[PDB]
């Protein structure tokens, strides 16, 4: 029998209105683990490159991670996968909360949506009872609001609901999918969901979820918990609070917003304010936050409570985590109050909190320079904040200029012309990045920005420290108990790393070192995104309770398959290179793998080229960024190579 | 004097994670930890973040009948749910009942364990069980019968006893 | 479709006057209104002005056994009483059980009267009772009050003691 | 069998430590109703005038009103009776809440305490189980605090507790007895209670309380409730809020404190501030009150919720009603904040909120003039408020000067000398009055101040309006539905009464009219204080639901005795004149029945004498204020007259 996973998925054709449960192949589990991996396997041989993002042939997949529904702390992530309407590449997006485990309790590992429903509908799941309900009465409603209405209707207060807002219905290229305190944010998967006419997915599950080796698994869980306790009693020394503990960036818990408001770039990732964090600003923000933060809350089976309920006066309560707290503020040169207020609207609408404020700031820059006229903004108010609310509504409705901006900064700039492309200066592969423009080049982050398939810097970094310690004793004390490292060398590297001197950046660490680091970090992220484990307890923070040493034990005792460290490494490499191959098949080359021109003030071309080359070589790819026939054969991906040669992507 | 156990529940500390449900169902599963199913947990967390309601509810006793009327509280601004605080395996809802058969479920504070699993897996520290001693417990019978007679009639009582 | 009824208790309006106890016990005297005794009321207000607690608790159904664990809540800064939300006629407290006999008490929403009397006597409006229809089939083993008290006394004293004591009175 | 009342009382000898239940005489019920009346009957033939207030022979009585424990709305008062250590006369004091009905549910109508316990003890009552518990561990504890500790000890959370604070233990002549939101305040009964070594009385009752005619009684109750609703939907028109509704003066509910802070006399009933109520003061007081008022709460079986829980920062929560909110503030020339804060201390200590701040203000006046030196105040702080806290503690401990002040303004002034008597200018029969010094003489209030046995102006006034209407139409509209009036004449009087002109005060109403009015109001108060009914629903407010017309129906259907309007009037007259006789036997004469010299600015001796004479004549008394042998014979009080002649109080 199958363990940890359920062994079944749901095939849903929205056009024909057909629902079918299909058993999965355990070999696929042994090869690609699950979640993101098996998602990629599905997309590979069911979505050819001729398929458009808004075509019925495109697939929208909701995947519940392998170990979701097991006693494993924090393992609760949902992985949504499709073809992004913005990047035209593969889009996978992670959402936390309670949905994925609910799906596992319903007895399913994935839901695969194809075709398009002509009428707005939603999917109701309750164990073995699955049906498509009409949702025409929910048109335009917010995501959370929709969830509540549906739960009232179906009389299922304990049902988990993933929904889109109005922006999802109007196919905004950065429309999200919302569920409680959790969001599938980037990529534009919300746009795909809306395009298929799917308003929401409602799941209620009450079946059991078995594991292979009980006592061993729960022992591993207990070990994780104990390590969490110890890790909370001992944060990373001499490091700013938000980079010292476990979980997602604790932006909701009180900290020093000095480093944030003086390193992040305000406006359209433009202005840097070196002395913004005055006492007045600090007290005002602290006051607003104390008034607005109702409670710190957690995802399923986790004690970190990274999330928070936000209640602004005169507004419905919503939930928030991480940097969504800052972006809307920073992009508008406003205060925390404004940010919190507009984030409510944006969250109900279903918008990526990264791209949307950058888009609005971009538009206002275009108005400033003269590329866009006042005529392009019918009834534009005088006040700044008011202008942002106005533009927000214009975008989610695709009204006038909003219709263009809804396509993202890239496709907007290409349609507006007159030098609008110059102002879309924060994109990579047509995807907006963190409003962060550093000074001195960072090799590791160069590689990560360039190659990361998520096209988001925060969802690939983690296991290796962002900065070195000034003194050596600190480094020694830190590497002392650093048990998460795959090889001992990673300690030595961090021992040699210095802030200044000949052992500093960008010349140190060496190219090969940086390649190793990026490989490791990315690997941990891919493992997390396959197992359904929250990055907050693994790939993202320093010294996590989940690492490359105990993970194989978890997969073994949980799923009941053979697994060791090397097999796991090779698996991660396998479906990572598979995602890579998928992106290659849709036209991506080395050309597209470049950071924004102004991303750094200090660039070093001969170092960058060597970095990229060495990394390609380490991944087992071409000089053009394409996986070689050999490495594909080795990773059991022969069919991929055969197709590559057959399509003329590789020479025979 | 006998001994009683007070399950202290700090709803002001619970963060809604539902880990209690997980570990409880996990342990109370057959064989131990061979599965987990929140619907089989002796503790069920009343959860609504929009209302700022986070309340762990433990399983009490079994009743073969619903109340004639259901209570729906409003306290300190919070509009709680119908039968929101009731610990009973009552046939008016799925709570504290087997999701398959329908059978009732009761918490026994993990009879035969050092520390109750729901409490150990609550790293935030919202659940604490305590113990204390209290003095353990014919005219009342007679007065009760004389009370029933005056309400339903003597013949009715005499007929009800013999049936 | 059957009908369920709901006792809408807004504990924020309550003033802890216990009028509900008075009028309930009054109406349940034999004959009606003859005596008066809050201890036999089917509604008991949890009152503690020092903790600003005023929680009307309505008698619920009957259980012969105590729970192996009793819950004591802390909610919104308030420290509530052990079992301080339980409606059950339980052998652990003097609530919802006759002071002289320990007979189960039970609220029938003044079955027969035009309107609930506790509701009628709470002038500030802290109480109300509403109805709604449900498609869920009624699965209650609808047992009569006399039968409940009878089985309670039978379980407490004996299936033969009650017969012989009743026989020596009729 | 007996109805409404229980028919038994508890005789407790604290010296011998003996407890006994004693049946009562139903004739006493038919003659003196109950509560205050039967209390007076007990004191009369068990406490001769040679008995000192602090002697073992003195009696301390806790009486539960006749209709207490019945469904009658608001009927819940306890009447405590003894010989006042301050006035040396009879002291009866009323407390609300939940104690009296609890006693009735325990199966008792009174508790009679004689002798003195050498060790500090308290009385535990639980239906038929009565015992004396040691209370040495409660020495010095506050009243409420004591109640809570005891309830924890005895494991009786639903027990009602009446207790004294430290001031009661140290025999302060204005020490009170406290129970939840309720206080037996004036008289010094707390001092008597402490002097007998009684720390508290704890009662738990679970028996039934029967009435004679069920359906009729509950019908009367329903009538009362309906009238309460109507009365709340229609307040007295063109009258300031606090004088328009039912219940005790709604000082806890938001109103206009303009009339209060500009009519009451600040300090030691001295300073009058005509323009104190500025906007700043109003907003500050409103703010403090909004912050401190936790909840409006009621006594047993009443919807008026006149009480309020008060929670000041850093202080235990306590409860407050009526003018205790103002006195402590006004006497100190401070703010509402200070008042609320010190009232907590005072309440826990067990002090009459009327006399205590007047005493402290008095002392400070003596310090000001020079009669008292700084030497008399060891370590007197500089700040005013601090001085009041200091003096408070000095008084409740009877420490130094505190030992003298603890005896009240009169006995203090007599002991200090050097013209200290001139500053005790607000006493009547050695008892401090309301800090109210009007200008033009008021005939009605002259009589009431002079003759009232409670020696408190607020506990005798009520049924007749304090002021006339300017226009006549208002008077007509008011007398239209005025059904509470015994005779129609009371309407006509109020119709002729005018603010200015020949039909105004002090010449109008006429002497006989004023006599009738005072007689009526006092009668209603005595009825209330006999039945146990709260004055808030009867004698105190205008147009109450309890009046002279329906009260006999209540007594009839409730207690099962014959009763009509005239019989009730004569009963009230009976035990009122009985209380009068008791006071006469302890030395009181016409001499002692005078208001403070400076009580009015405009005095009219020839009018005052005529008033007092006519009133004496109407009550059936001498020109010296003594009930005549004839009127005593008529009221079935022959034994009183016989004793009067035998003692040489009357001539044969
Ligand atoms: N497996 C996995 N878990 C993850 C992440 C991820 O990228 N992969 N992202 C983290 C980050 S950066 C954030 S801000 C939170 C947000 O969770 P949400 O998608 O439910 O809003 O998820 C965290 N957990
Ligand atoms: N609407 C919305 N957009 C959001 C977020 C969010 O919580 N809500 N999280 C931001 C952060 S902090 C991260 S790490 C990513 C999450 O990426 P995802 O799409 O994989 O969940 O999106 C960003 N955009
Ligand atoms: N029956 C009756 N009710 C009464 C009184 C009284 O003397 N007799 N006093 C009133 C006044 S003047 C006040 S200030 C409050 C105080 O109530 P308490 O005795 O419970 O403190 O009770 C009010 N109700
Ligand atoms: N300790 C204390 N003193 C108090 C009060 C009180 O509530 N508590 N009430 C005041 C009011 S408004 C009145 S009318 C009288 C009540 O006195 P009595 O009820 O003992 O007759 O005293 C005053 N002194
Ligand atoms: S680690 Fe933080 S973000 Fe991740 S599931 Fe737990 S509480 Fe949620
Ligand atoms: S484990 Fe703790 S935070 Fe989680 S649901 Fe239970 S009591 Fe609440
Ligand atoms: S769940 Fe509890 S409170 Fe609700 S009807 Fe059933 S027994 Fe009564
Ligand atoms: S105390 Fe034990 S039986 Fe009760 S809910 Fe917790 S784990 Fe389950
Ligand atoms: S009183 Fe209520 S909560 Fe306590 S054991 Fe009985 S049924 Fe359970
Ligand atoms: S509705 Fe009737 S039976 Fe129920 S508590 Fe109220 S008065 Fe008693
Ligand atoms: S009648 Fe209403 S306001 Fe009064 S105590 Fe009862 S529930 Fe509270
Ligand atoms: S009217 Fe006010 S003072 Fe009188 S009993 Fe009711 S709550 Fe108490
Ligand atoms: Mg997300
Ligand atoms: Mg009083
Ligand atoms: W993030
Ligand atoms: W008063
Ligand atoms: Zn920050
Ligand atoms: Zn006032």
């Amino acid at each position: 029998m199958r363990y940890a996973e359920t062994g079944y998925v749901l095939e849903v054709d929205l056009t024909k209105g057909s629902i079918e449960r299909v058993a999965t192949d355990p070999r696929d589990t042994e090869l690609y683990l699950g979640g993101l991996g098996t998602n990629a396997k599905i997309l590979w041989d069911r979505v050819p490159p001729e398929v458009e993002p808004f075509s019925p042939e495109n697939l929208l997949i909701f995947a519940a991670g392998l170990l979701c529904g097991t006693p494993a702390t924090g393992c609760n992530r949902t992985i949504v996968s499709t073809v992004s309407p913005q990047t035209k590449l593969m889009a996978f997006s992670m959402m936390g909360g309670f949905w994925a485990p609910e799906l596992k309790y319903a007895g399913y590992d994935k839901i695969i949506f194809r075709g398009k429903s002509p009428e707005l509908v939603y999917l109701y799941i309750n164990n073995d009872k699955v049906e498509i309900r009409d949702a025409s009465h929910l048109k335009g409603k917010g995501a959370i609001e929709t969830a509540e209405i549906i739960k009232k209707e179906l009389n299922e207060p304990r049902a988990q609901v993933a929904a889109i807002g109005k922006a999802g219905e109007n196919r905004v290229f950065y429309a999200s999918i919302e569920q409680g305190r959790s969001s599938a944010s980037r990529g534009g998967i919300g746009a795909v969901m809306g395009d298929k006419g799917l308003k929401a997915v409602v799941v209620r599950g009450t079946k059991d979820l078995c594991v292979a080796k009980p006592e061993e698994y729960i022992g591993l869980c207990n070990e994780v918990l104990d390590y969490i306790k110890h890790r909370e009693e001992n944060p990373i020394p001499d490091v700013m609070p938000i980079l010292a503990g476990l979980g997602s960036p604790q932006e909701m818990k009180v900290h020093d917003e000095k480093w944030h408001t003086e390193n992040f770039n305000w406006g359209n990732a433009r202005t840097r304010r070196k002395d913004f964090w005055t006492d007045e600003v600090s007290h005002a923000w602290e006051k607003t936050m104390d008034k607005a933060r109702t409670r710190l809350i957690s995802c399923y089976n986790c004690p970190m409570k990274c999330g928070a309920t936000i209640s602004m006066e005169g507004l419905p309560t919503y939930m928030m985590k991480c940097f969504t707290k800052l972006t809307y503020t920073m992009a508008a040169y406003s205060d925390l109050d404004f940010g919190l207020r507009i984030a409510q609207k944006a969250t109900e609408y279903g918008l990526d909190g990264f791209s949307a404020p950058q888009v609005m700031a971009f538009a206002f820059e275009l108005l400033e320079k003269g590329i866009l006229k006042d005529s392009d903004f019918p009834g534009l108010p005088e006040g700044n904040e008011e202008r942002f609310f106005y533009l927000l509504d214009k975008i989610v409705n695709r009204d006038g200029i909003g219709d263009i901006l809804a396509n993202g900064t890239y496709w907007a700039a290409q349609e507006i012309g007159n030098g609008a492309e110059d102002y879309a200066h924060n994109n990579i592969k047509k995807h907006e990045q963190l409003p962060l423009k550093l000074s001195m080049l960072n090799p590791i982050y160069y590689l990560m920005y360039c190659t990361g398939e998520k096209i988001n810097i925060t969802q690939i970094e983690g296991q290796f420290p962002q900065a070195p310690y000034p003194k050596l004793e600190q480094r020694e004390a830190f590497v002392e108990d650093w048990i998460q490292v795959p090889d001992e060398k990673f300690k030595k590297i961090f021992l040699e790393w210095e802030p200044r001197g000949e052992k500093s950046m960008p010349n140190f660490p060496t190219v090969d070192m940086c390649c190793d680091i990026v490989d490791w970090q990315e690997m941990m992220h891919y493992i997390d995104d396959a197992l359904g484990q929250c990055a907050g307890l693994s790939s993202f923070p320093l010294k996590p309770p989940y690492h490359i040493h105990n993970y194989p034990k978890f997969i073994a005792a949980g799923a009941g398959i053979e697994m060791d460290t090397e097999k796991l490494k090779k698996a991660a490499k396998r479906y990572r290179t598979l995602v890579r191959a998928f992106n290659i098949r849709r036209g991506m080359r080395r050309v597209d793998e470049q950071p924004p021109a102004n991303h750094w003030k200090n660039r070093f071309p001969e170092l960058e080229k060597e970095l990229l080359d060495s990394y390609y070589k380490l991944k087992g790819w071409n000089d053009d960024g394409i996986p070689t026939k050999e490495t594909l054969d080795d990773l059991g991906l022969g069919y991929v190579g055969d197709e590559f040669i057959k399509r003329g992507i590789l020479s025979a | 004097k006998r001994i009683v156990k007070t399950i202290n529940i700090d709803a002001d500390k619970c963060n809604g994670c539902r880990a209690c449900e997980v570990i409880c169902s996990a342990f109370h599963a057959m064989p131990p930890y061979s599965s987990n199913n929140p619907a089989r947990s002796r503790v069920r967390v009343v959860r609504d973040p929009l209302r700022d309601i986070y309340v762990p509810l433990y399983a009490g006793e079994y009743t073969e009948s619903e109340c004639i009327g259901r209570d729906k509280f409003i306290i300190d601004g919070k509009e709680y749910d119908e039968c929101g605080f009731c610990r009973a395996s009552c046939p008016s809802r799925d709570l504290f009942r087997e999701p398959d058969s329908g059978l009732p479920l009761k918490c026994d504070l993990c009879d035969g364990e050092p520390e109750p699993l729901c409490v150990k897996w609550c790293l935030v520290g919202a659940l604490s069980v305590t113990e204390r001693e209290v003095e353990e417990p014919r005219t009342e019978m007679e007065i009760g019968l004389e009370s029933l007679i005056s309400r339903f009639g003597a013949d009715v009582v005499a007929d009800t006893v013999e049936q």
